[PDB]
């Protein structure tokens, strides 16, 4: 027989900080890196799918997940927490569509999921999600790229990174690329910004990438991946 | 509808017509009224299609879990009980006339009747459904103790044939199924295969 | 469809004298045009000075009776004393009212002694409306018994008569008469007639016989 | 040191209930005496300022025509128990059409005894005991009666009893003066004599409450004058 | 019947780059008129109007509760509701009362907030929508109204030949319905303006 | 003390202090005794008075015609349990029209009082009980403790200095079964007296007796009513 | 290993080295209890318990540590009795609900898995505490034979041929291994059960005691019954006499 | 309404008239009755339009959520299950009569679901007021393994039988073909009904309508 | 149950010296159809009490289920206590009344037969909760055809022997067969005595149809 803790597990310290949230971000800063680029004609998401042994079947699980026909996700942090948020985003995505009959606007999906993440920083008995997401979408012509973190706060980026070396991965992009970048272009400068930390032999199974153009969102196959890898494609 | 089940030594025989009407219109002349509940347990359904279908899925779900949990073949009596529980409990909201027959490693071949009220009783052979009323006398004068999986399988074929003849709510094709330790074999009797009886003339 | 009620018949009568209370009822329990049993008196002892008679739907009389019994025990544990005839009557009223929208099809009559030692009689309708009376009858023979008592015990419609107190002896015979006369006209009354007499000495029972038809 | 409100001490006593018994010792003192001719209740209002209406301080209240009650301790808490009591007397009257004995009333109130707790509790549930001691004085089928009840939920009858800060002293005096045969007249005098002693302030007719209930007269809260009359014999 | 308790008629028509919507003005209770100035068409943003027929209380209620939702939608989204979306919004609000529905069959008329696209549709009291390229009717004289419409509507119409067309459909239909009338009002919406006229009609 | 405040906390020794502490509540209460012949169950108890002007505490309570009890420990908890016991009995008569078998009633107290000892925030009932009853299995004397445990006794006593009474009872057990009422009661009164300071004994003011048996419904005796039993009591301490 | 710095106050807390001290602590309560043993004969299961004499004032039969959980299932317990009794009610309820639902006597393996999951439920939260008890379930039927199960404070459940719980869990086992129960009949095991009890029982520390014996097998007709006084005495005599050797 | 479906050699064909009526009056001459569940699953709806919509939309929505997690493509039994278990739960109050058809890893499946919740697994089915008319076409001219075109027209012939013989059906015939590799959602497939050519003129000339009040408002 | 489905007709019960006897045919009717010709409408509730039920067989099976568990439960305690005939009859009255009060009755009329303490127990219970004790009981048509015979005998000899009684039951079970259109000449007889509860297999009665040949005359 179970009861429940009704008091919040996150609380302001005298410094005015929300300790658990910072610590959650620490779990993020310690996770596999992720990069997102808004190419003004499609967005790109890519992360380090570092699997320990070769025994791991890279297939069976993904980090770049489709929310709707036109939305997509990637994270940096605790994998299990992510999964929870993926099911809730997909769900939130449907509750919108049933009511409005129009696919959910990317900004709107972000707002909704961010609200959830915020919920877990005040409700009783729980800890904040130890994850940060990068949502990408094509809603009404313009491409979108967003990031919401543990606190439940979100921002729209032209491009960014989260996870290990996200500090360096950002500055790198802070110059190593800019707007007007076309499709395949933003994809290259993305897999590159990734390698700017990717320790090891970055192959087609060490990474996973998805793109979101104004014609749907999808994950790229090991093929199209092995290609871009050869420093081109 | 006309359903029927008979018990023979190492197993059981099950038969039903294929007619399902709404008023006087046949919405399905090829219905499959013998539903698999478990590897060697079956039930014949009569009454509300929606009710019998919904209840059977429920029992199948209930029974499938029970067996895996026990890691053992389920009893035929148990399957009957699960129908009886739902049919008695919701007797005011269901219109189900059910017969459960199957093979039991512990009790062998068995047939249980669970009519409208929700009661449950074991029988040598059972008959249900609208058409059943026209084959009581027949069935009472024909049933023989000690029949074979063949005599039985033919005995229900006649009873179902007769009943299908007189009841508007019954007809189509005769579906059969025999269950015994070895397994389950289901056959069908189309047109000519269906026993016939000459319509009295001058 | 389904009615949750039945009429089992049987009448109940009670009179209160200076120092005694009487509670009588036939003993026939019927249904339809049949007799369930010939030996089913409607009188029951609640305390050493309080008796109740219930008529109507036997299903309810039984349930009601068991509820009253339990509640007296509760009162005793709670106040360290037994319930006075008057409090039992007040209580029975609320118990009947709790089923105001699904009534106990029951006509109860309480017969006993008040705290002052005198005789007391309380009559109730199925939903708890009640009062105290000198005498009252409820049940099928109800309209058969009453009139004779209004005359004999209330000296009504009689000019220049002697308003002598109801001697327990005269009472006991009035009771037997009206029930014997009733047994003649009400198909429900018959078989036997049990009386319960409540006095300072306690509760004494007497069973007179009636037509078994 | 933080524990549940329903924790026992190694001594086999509930901390909270013990800690409130303590709170009563900080309340004003009140006395109740039981005579064959009636019962009386007296308490020091313990006024803390001239600007405070001495009348807007009732430590003695009517539960019902045949029952009065005096309190001491966290008076805010007593408000609740007092109401439950009045309500109880009426439910009894409603149902049985007869007055409730003084013992049953006291008992009814005592059942809210240890009715406090955290987990496995309703929303409108007490979270701690009531820091109150009470004296129920009244008359019923068993004659005049006085009952005492503290936070443990325990209650008993007393010929005379005192509660409050001066309780220990007051009770000593009461033991010296009580007579199984004394009178409501004698009783009231003693009450004030003793109350006068223990009070830190000089006994005024405006700093004390006195009330009686007798086999004939229904609960009566002594007037400012009727106090002068008895105080006249300091 | 419940629907014809207050009487009433509503209609929407599709032009080239314009849209029209009109409604009678009578507010009555069975045989008796009570008011002549009863609003049945409500502004749900510029170039978007909804017309409600049916039971007066639900007309008012469905409209007020719909505004509630329309406003928040526009405060959360950073835009102005698109017609096809407002239709889906009303379809949801009505169906949430599937087993105790509001007694009103709405009519939607408007132009795309970011396009020319004229749009009209009507709904069930339980939220089933219907979109057409010509017209839609609702009220106690559906039949009369269909009569006019199938004989006066032309594929493309300038604002003026639309106004004169929808104005004739109403006045004539509404004049063969005892509980509809007491004046008609029309709304003609063009990418640039909103013309609102109250036609001259019978008052019996 | 990390293992002393919650009944859901086991100590590294496989004990639950909260439960033990509650048991202490019993010991504090004034002593009470119980014993049965083969035809009568008897409860005997010593009542305490706060001050001399206050009455003595109730220690014996009527549950049902065939059951009564004596208490030791928190009074409020006694009333809770008593009312549960009373309710359970009323239900038996209502449904089955027969008195609740004493042993079955005891099993219910056992189940009811066990629950709170296993849930966070709850506390053990702080009262012991001696139960005297008579069912179709004869007289019975049961004991129930703050720990949901209960016992079927030949005789018994709980409370302050109840160790003496137990000892006295253990010495004259063989006698009990064949005693006639008054003798049985005396053994009880005698055992109780064992728990007192030599310079004082049984008064008609501090003794309470409860009797139930094949010939009599549970009845309580408190003041003058106790005299008849006190008479013929050898003021022969031993 | 003295681990216990807050890591032992809640069942919802793991120790730094992967342990749940509250459950372990609950077991100690059991290790401190008096020994009870169960042994699967060839035609049933037999139960015996060293029920210590708490006081000579207590009746013979007080604090029974053996109960009928269903008419064909017996339960032998060790540890905190009140906890055990409530587990006995749960077992009963579980066995009763099963019959109402599936319509036939509950299989010992299932009754055991069920009760075990209930026990386990109490080792996951701070809201409640683990049962401080262990028990064995014994049954016999012709279609299932004899079965003996044992559940402990953690919820774990297993089938045995012979088993013991309590003060002398270990000492009792080394004595059970001496018997070849698989071939033995229940009527003969009673003796051996009472034998292993006296051996293991500490004549010193633990004072006087009583012997409780449970019955269930072909000899009882499937119904779990108490062992007849006659068999008990014989088994007591045999145990006592075998002791003087 | 007349809705039907058939199971042919390579897949499935769904038919449906396009008439919607409010009583005995035609409200919509072109209602879309073949609804989209999954990319390989479609459902025709007859009965209470609104109910046919929302139930169909919900199961679709729930299946997009389902396959979005399994990563595989939806199965027909799943749509059938979800649909029937919901309808059953509402004991018939959700007036939805459905003709469910689609292609699985297990092949082409055609189910008929009634408002009370029972289903029929059949090679060809019909629902709606025109169902008996349509069913006649099938019973008379049905063959197993027909070719796309040989079925694609048997269905438009049965939806036609309904259209003319049932006052509850009319207008266009829509179709839907689903095969192991194709999905042809033929909206107008046939259009055997045309509005008679207007024989007169009525265009309302500007000024014919007397106005009582005017008011303009400029947008931006 | 709002509508009884498969039902059983009348039930009889009479007490004799040292026991009680109950009789009930083995028929389960479905309207006018003798559908289930071999079902027991009698039950053994522990060693001193037995029960016979008229009405909806499904409900009866239900009561049989709950009562069986109750007896089992009690037996587990083996505390030397066990439900007596009056107790079972009391519980049944509470149960039947409770259900009647929820407007969802168990459609049965039952006869409780028992023996305990050298005394004979015989009790009646309605689906409405009407209950009472009497020397003879007959439900259904039996109350119009059997009870008049039973009483007739007892108003002239209150004490019968297990044999005199079984003779009366057979005579009644014959009259019932002759006049109740929903009876079956294939019943059971249950008896309770210090020895316990005994149920007797498929029985029948000699029937005399010689009046059939009196058409003309
Ligand atoms: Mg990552
Ligand atoms: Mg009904
Ligand atoms: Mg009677
Ligand atoms: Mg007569
Ligand atoms: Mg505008
Ligand atoms: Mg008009
Ligand atoms: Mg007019
Ligand atoms: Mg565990
Ligand atoms: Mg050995
Ligand atoms: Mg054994
Ligand atoms: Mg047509």
């Amino acid at each position: 027989a179970e009861r429940g803790y009704s008091f919040s597990l996150t609380t302001f310290s005298p410094s005015g900080k929300l300790v658990q949230i910072e610590y959650a971000l620490a779990a993020v800063a310690g996770g596999a890196p992720s990069v997102g680029i808004k190419a003004a004609n499609g967005v790109v998401l890519a992360t380090e799918k570092k699997q320990k042994s070769i025994l791991y079947d890279e297939r069976s699980v993904h980090k770049v997940e489709p929310i709707t026909k036109h939305i997509g996700l990637v994270y940096s942090g605790m994998g299990p927490d992510y999964r929870v948020l993926v099911h809730r985003a997909r769900k939130l995505a449907q509750q919108y569509y049933l009511v409005y009959q129009e696919p959910i606007p990317t900004a709107q999906l972000v707002q909704r999921v961010a609200s959830v993440m915020q919920e877990y920083t005040q409700s009783g008995g729980v800890r904040p999600f130890g994850v940060s997401l990068l949502i990408c979408g094509w809603n009404e012509g313009r491409p979108y790229l967003f990031q919401s973190d543990p606190s439940g706060a979100y921002f729209a980026w032209k491009a960014t990174a989260m996870g290990k070396n996200y500090v360096n991965g950002k500055t790198f992009l802070e110059k190593r690329y800019n707007e007007d970048l076309e499709l395949e272009d933003a994809i290259h400068t993305a897999i590159l910004t990734l390698k700017e930390s990717f320790e090891g032999q970055m192959t087609e199974d060490n990474i996973e990438v998805g793109i979101c153009n104004e014609a749907g969102f999808r994950r790229l196959t090991p093929t199209e991946v092995k290609d871009y890898l050869a420093a081109i494609a | 509808t006309t359903i029927m089940a008979v018990q023979f030594d190492g197993g059981v025989v099950l038969g039903a017509d294929s007619r399902t009407t709404t008023g006087s219109y046949i919405a399905n002349r090829v219905t499959d009224k013998l539903t698999p509940i478990h590897d060697r347990i079956f039930c014949c359904r009569s009454g509300s299609a929606a009710d019998t279908q919904a209840v059977a899925d429920a029992v199948t779900y209930q029974l499938g879990f029970h067996s895996i949990e026990l890691n053992e073949p389920p009893l035929v009596h148990t399957a009957a009980s699960l129908f009886k529980e739902m049919c008695y409990r919701y007797r005011e909201d269901l219109m189900a006339g059910i017969i459960i027959a199957g093979w039991d490693p512990q009790e062998g071949g068995q047939v249980y009747s669970v009519p409208m009220g929700g009661m449950m009783v074991r029988q040598s052979f059972a008959i249900g459904g609208s058409g059943s009323s026209y084959i009581y006398g027949y069935v009472d004068a024909t049933y023989r103790e000690g029949m074979t999986k063949e005599e039985c399988l033919q005995f229900t074929a006649n009873a179902l044939a007769l009943a299908m003849e007189r009841d508007g709510s019954s007809g189509g094709v005769i579906r059969l199924a025999a269950i015994a330790e070895s397994g389950v074999e289901r056959q069908v009797l189309l047109g000519d295969q269906i026993p016939k009886f000459a319509v009295a003339t001058l | 469809r389904f009615s949750p009620y039945v009429f089992n018949g049987g009448t109940i009568l009670a009179i209160a004298g200076e120092d005694f209370a009487i509670v009588a009822s036939d003993t026939r329990l019927s249904e339809g045009f049949s007799i369930h049993t010939r030996d089913s008196p409607k009188c029951y002892k609640l305390t050493d000075k309080t008796v109740i008679g219930c008529s109507g739907f036997h299903g309810d009389c039984l349930t009601l009776t068991k509820i009253i019994e339990a509640r007296l025990k509760m009162y005793k544990h709670s106040n360290n004393k037994a319930m006075t005839t008057g409090a039992i009557a007040a209580m029975l009223s609320t118990i009947l009212y709790s089923r105001r929208f699904f009534p106990y099809y029951v006509y109860n009559i309480i017969g006993g002694l008040d705290e002052e030692g005198k005789g007391a009689v309380y009559s109730f309708d199925p939903v708890g409306s009640y009062q105290r009376d000198s005498f009252k009858a409820g049940g099928s023979a109800s309209a058969m018994l009453q009139p004779l008592l209004d005359n004999q015990v209330g000296f009504k419609n009689m000019q220049n008569v002697e308003h002598v107190p109801l001697s327990l002896d005269r009472a006991m015979r009035l009771v037997k008469d009206v029930f014997i006369s009733a047994a003649e006209r009400d198909v429900y009354t018959g078989d036997a007639l049990r009386i319960c007499i409540v006095t300072k000495e306690g509760i004494r029972e007497e069973t007179v016989s009636l037509r078994k038809d | 040191y933080d524990r549940g409100v329903n924790t026992f001490s190694p001594e086999g006593r509930l901390f909270q209930v013990e800690y409130d018994i303590e709170a009563i010792k900080l309340g004003s003192t009140a006395i109740g005496i039981q005579t064959s001719e009636g019962v009386c209740l007296a308490v020091e209002k313990r006024i803390t300022s001239p600007l405070m209406e001495p009348s807007s301080i009732e430590k003695i209240v009517e539960i019902d025509a045949h029952i009065g009650c005096a309190m001491s301790g966290l008076i805010a808490d007593a408000k609740t128990l007092i109401d439950k009591a009045r309500v109880e007397t009426q439910n009894h009257w409603f149902t049985y059409n007869e007055t409730m004995t003084v013992e049953s009333v006291t008992q009814a109130v005592s059942n809210l005894a240890l009715q406090f707790g955290e987990e496995d509790a309703d929303p409108g549930a007490m979270s701690r005991p009531f820091g109150v001691a009470l004296l129920f004085g009244g008359v019923d089928e068993k004659g005049p009666q006085l009952f005492h009840m503290d936070p443990s939920g325990t209650f008993v009858q007393c010929d005379a009893r005192a509660i409050g800060s001066a309780s220990e002293g007051a009770q000593s005096s009461l033991q010296e003066l009580y007579h199984k045969s004394m009178t409501l007249k004698e009783a009231i005098k003693s009450s004030l004599i003793i109350l006068k002693q223990v009070m830190e302030e000089k006994l005024n007719a405006t700093n004390i409450e006195l009330a009686t209930v007798q086999p004939g007269q229904n609960f009566h809260m002594f007037t400012k004058e009727e106090l002068e009359e008895v105080i006249k014999d300091i | 019947s419940i629907m014809s308790y207050n009487g009433g008629a509503v209609m929407a028509m599709k032009g080239k780059n314009c849209v029209a919507i009109a409604a009678d003005r009578r507010f009555g209770i069975q045989a008796q008129l009570v008011t002549t100035d009863f609003q049945k068409i409500f502004p749900m943003g510029d170039r978007l109007y909804i017309g409600l027929a049916g039971l007066a209380t639900d007309v008012q209620t469905v409209a007020q509760r719909l505004k509630f939702r329309l406003n928040l939608y526009e405060l959360k989204e950073g835009r102005q509701i698109k017609p096809y979306t407002l239709m889906s919004m009303v379809a949801n609000l009505l169906y949430e009362k599937r087993f105790g529905p509001y007694y009103t069959e709405p009519v939607i008329a408007g132009l795309d907030p970011k396009t020319f696209k004229p749009f009209i549709c009507s709904l069930d009291l339980i939220g089933c929508p219907m979109v057409t390229d010509d017209f839609v009717v609702s009220g106690t004289c559906a039949e009369q109204m269909y009569g006019m419409c199938e004989s006066l509507w032309e594929p493309n119409m300038d604002p003026d030949h639309l106004f004169e067309t929808i104005s004739q459909a109403m006045l004539n239909a509404v004049d063969r319905d005892a509980v509809s009338g007491m004046g008609v009002i029309v709304h003609i919406i063009e990418k640039d303006k909103i013309t609102t006229r109250t036609l001259k009609a019978r008052m019996d | 003390n990390q293992y002393d405040n919650d009944v859901t906390v086991w100590s590294p020794q496989g004990r639950i202090h909260q439960i033990e502490y509650a048991m202490e509540a019993v010991k504090q209460g004034s002593a009470t005794v119980g014993l049965k012949s083969k035809t009568h169950a008897v409860l005997v108890a010593l009542k305490r008075a706060q001050s001399e002007l206050a009455a003595h505490q109730k220690k014996i309570l009527h549950v049902d015609n065939h059951i009564g009890i004596s208490i030791a420990g928190l009074t409020a908890d006694a009333r809770l349990l008593c009312n549960f016991m009373r309710q359970e009995c009323l239900d038996s008569r209502f449904v089955f029209d027969r008195p609740l078998p004493v042993s079955r009633l005891v099993s219910l107290i056992g189940s009811k009082t066990q629950i709170p000892t296993q849930r966070y925030g709850r506390r053990p009932y702080g009262v012991g009980l001696l139960i005297a009853g008579y069912d179709d299995m004869g007289p019975h004397i049961f004991q129930t403790c703050p720990s949901a445990n209960y016992f079927d006794c030949r005789a018994m006593s709980i409370g302050a200095r109840s160790q003496s009474a137990r000892t006295y009872l253990e010495r004259h057990m063989s006698e009990f079964m064949e005693c006639n009422l008054n003798e049985l009661v005396k053994h009880g009164l005698r055992a109780l007296r064992e728990t007192l300071p030599a310079e004082q004994d049984l008064t008609t003011k501090n003794v309470s007796i409860g009797i139930v048996g094949k010939d009599l419904e549970f009845t309580i005796y408190d003041d003058d009513d106790v005299s008849p039993f006190l008479e013929g009591l050898e003021e022969r301490p031993q | 290993s003295s681990i216990g710095t807050g890591y032992d106050l809640s069942a919802s807390t793991f120790s730094p080295d992967g342990r749940v001290f509250q459950v372990e602590y609950a077991m100690k309560a059991v290790e401190n209890s008096s020994t009870a043993i169960g042994i699967r004969c060839k035609d049933g299961v037999v139960f015996g318990v060293e029920k210590l004499v708490l006081s000579k004032l207590y009746e013979e039969g007080s604090n029974k540590r053996l109960f009928n959980v269903d008419r064909h299932v017996g339960m032998a317990v060790a540890g905190l009795l009140a906890d055990a009794r409530s587990l006995a009610d749960i077992a009963r309820e579980e066995a009763s609900n099963f019959r109402s639902n599936f319509g036939y006597n509950i299989p010992l393996k299932h009754l055991a898995d069920r009760v075990a999951m209930y026990v386990h439920a109490y080792t996951l939260y701070s809201a409640v505490r683990p049962f401080g008890c262990s028990f064995m379930l014994g049954s016999y039927s012709v279609n299932d034979g004899a079965q003996l199960y044992m559940i402990d404070p953690s919820g774990v459940s297993y089938g045995y041929w012979g088993c013991a719980i309590g003060k002398a869990r270990q000492a009792a086992k080394t004595e059970i291994e001496k018997l070849q129960m698989k071939e033995m009949t229940c009527r003969d095991i009673v003796k051996e059960v009472a034998k292993i009890i006296y051996i293991v029982h500490d004549e010193v520390k633990d004072k006087a005691f009583e012997l409780e014996l449970s019955w269930v097998g072909e000899l009882t007709n499937g119904r779990h019954e108490i062992v007849p006084k006659d068999i008990r005495e014989e088994a007591e005599k045999y145990a006592k006499e075998s002791l003087k050797e | 309404t007349t809705i039907a479906g058939v199971v042919y050699k390579d897949g499935i064909v769904l038919g449906a008239d396009t008439r919607a009526t409010e009583g005995m009056v035609v409200a919509d001459k072109n209602c879309s009755k073949i609804h989209f569940i999954s990319p390989n699953i479609y459902c025709c709806g007859a009965g209470t339009a609104a109910d046919t919509d929302m139930t169909t939309q919900l199961i679709s929505s729930n299946l997009e959520l389902h396959s979005l997690s399994t990563g595989r493509l939806p199965r027909v039994v799943t749509a059938n299950r979800m649909l029937k278990q919901m309808l059953f739960r509402y004991r018939g109050y959700i007036g939805a009569a459905l003709v469910l058809g689609g292609v699985d890893v297990t092949g082409p499946h055609l189910y008929s679901i009634y408002p009370h919740g029972s289903t029929d697994k059949l090679p060809y089915v019909t629902m709606g007021s025109g169902s008996l008319a349509a069913m006649a076409v099938f019973e008379d001219k049905f063959r197993p393994d027909m070719e796309e075109e040989e079925a694609k027209n048997l269905v438009s012939e049965a939806i036609a039988a309904g259209i003319f013989n049932d006052l509850g059906s009319g207008s266009n015939i829509d179709l839907c073909v689903i095969s192991k590799n194709k999905l042809d959602f033929l909206r107008p497939y046939t259009v055997p009904n045309k509005k008679g050519t207007r024989l007169g003129r009525y265009r309302c000339e500007k000024g014919t309508t007397a106005v009582l009040t005017e008011k303009i408002t400029p947008l931006e | 149950t709002q509508n009884p489905m498969v039902t059983g007709t009348s039930v009889l019960g009479v007490k004799f010296e040292g026991g009680v006897v109950i009789a009930a045919d083995m028929l389960g009717s479905y309207g006018s159809l003798a559908r289930f010709r071999n079902i027991s409408r009698i039950m053994r509730v522990n060693n001193s009490t037995m029960l016979g039920a008229s009405g909806d067989y499904a409900d009866f099976q239900y009561l049989k289920q709950v009562l069986g568990q109750m007896v089992i439960d009690e037996e587990l305690l083996g505390d030397g206590h066990s439900y007596s005939p009056r107790a079972i009859h009391s519980w049944l009255t509470r149960a039947m009344y409770s259900r009647r009060s929820k407007m969802n009755p168990l459609w049965n009329t039952m006869v409780i037969g028992g023996y305990a303490d050298g005394e004979s127990f015989l009790g009646y219970v309605d689906m409405l909760g009407v209950a009472y004790e009497a020397p003879s009981l007959a439900t259904g048509y039996g109350a119009y055809l059997a009870q008049p015979l039973l009483r007739e005998v007892l108003e002239k000899q209150p004490v019968l022997s297990q044999t005199e009684a079984r003779d009366l039951v057979e005579r009644c079970m014959r009259v019932l067969y002759y006049r109740d259109a929903r009876s079956y000449n294939r019943f059971q007889t249950a008896t309770v005595t210090e020895k316990g509860v005994e149920i007797e297999g498929p029985l029948s009665t000699e029937t005399n149809w010689d009046i059939a040949h009196m058409i003309s005359g």
